[PDB]
C-alpha cells in the first residue's frame, strides 16, 4: 500500500531539520524588522 | 556659582586665539597681547585638565508630528569624518 513508506520518512527528517534550522532564522529576521518598532517611544508635548 | 565655576575652568590662556585681520601688524598686536592679554589665568585651579572623549553616533529617527504647520523640514545625515580627516575636501 505504501512503496513510498521510506522515501516519505527520509523526506520528513530532511524537513524536520531543515525546518528546525529555519524556523528560528526566519525569527530571527522577523524580530529584527519588527523591534525597529518594538523599541519605539512615544511622547506627548500639549501646549496646554 | 556655576558661572564663576565655568568661566574659571573654561576661559584658561591655552584655549585661546586672539585673531586680527585687515589693516593689522603683527608686531603691534603682539605688544598689544603682550600687555593687556599677559596673565589670563595659565592655572587649571585644581590640576585637572578637561578633556573631550568620543561621541558615539546612532543611527535612530525623531519624529516630531504637528500638522498645522503648512510645510514639513526633514534632515537626513550620516557619520562624517571630522576635522583633521583629510576626506573631508
Ligand atoms: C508549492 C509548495 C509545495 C511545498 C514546498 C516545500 C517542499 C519541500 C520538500 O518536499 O522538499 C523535498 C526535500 C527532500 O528531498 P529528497 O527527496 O530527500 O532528496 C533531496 C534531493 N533529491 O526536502 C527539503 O528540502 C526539506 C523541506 C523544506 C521545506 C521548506 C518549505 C518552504
Amino acid at each position: 500500500s505504501e512503496p513510498e513508506h521510506d522515501h516519505r520518512k527520509r523526506m520528513g527528517l530532511k524537513m524536520l531539520l531543515m525546518m528546525g534550522l529555519l524556523l528560528p532564522l526566519t525569527y530571527a529576521m522577523k524580530r529584527h524588522k519588527w523591534s525597529v518598532l518594538k523599541s519605539r517611544k512615544l511622547a506627548y508635548r500639549p501646549p496646554k | 556659582t556655576d558661572l564663576t565655576d565655568y568661566l574659571n575652568r573654561h576661559y584658561k590662556a591655552p584655549r585661546m586665539v586672539l585673531a586680527a585681520a585687515g589693516g593689522v601688524e603683527h608686531q603691534q598686536l603682539l605688544d598689544l597681547a603682550q600687555k593687556h592679554l599677559s596673565s589670563v589665568s595659565r592655572v587649571y585651579e585644581e590640576d585637572a585638565v578637561p578633556g573631550l572623549t568620543p561621541c558615539r553616533f546612532t543611527g535612530s529617527e525623531i519624529r516630531h508630528r504637528d500638522d498645522a504647520l503648512p510645510l514639513a523640514h526633514v534632515a537626513i545625515a550620516v557619520e562624517g569624518p571630522g576635522w583633521a580627516n583629510p576626506d573631508n575636501v
